[PDB]
């Protein structure tokens, strides 16, 4: 951290350590199907 | 019986700093108030 071999004596406070999460967790409550068909279906519309 | 009377009528503990869990909301950003 401070890049010089020798280090004058004294307390120092350099780096934390965060912890490693560990394991998984997941919900995702389940839901239906997007009718995207609609965006190929019956005739394309016109820009106006 | 002054000093006492000033720390306890200000709105400002070690060793549980940790297992609190604002002095332990501060390190999710590190910083640290040094004694």
């Amino acid at each position: 951290s401070y890049g010089q071999f020798d280090m004058n004596s004294g307390v120092y406070s350099a780096s934390y350590f965060n912890a490693q999460p560990r394991g998984y967790y997941y919900v995702a409550n389940e839901l239906e199907e997007c009718a995207l068909d609609v965006l190929f279906k019956n005739i394309a519309p016109q820009i106006a | 019986a002054l000093e006492d009377l000033l720390f306890d009528k200000v709105t400002l503990g070690y060793m549980k700093g940790y297992d609190e869990c604002l002095i332990c909301a501060q390190y999710v950003a590190g910083y640290k108030v040094l004694p």
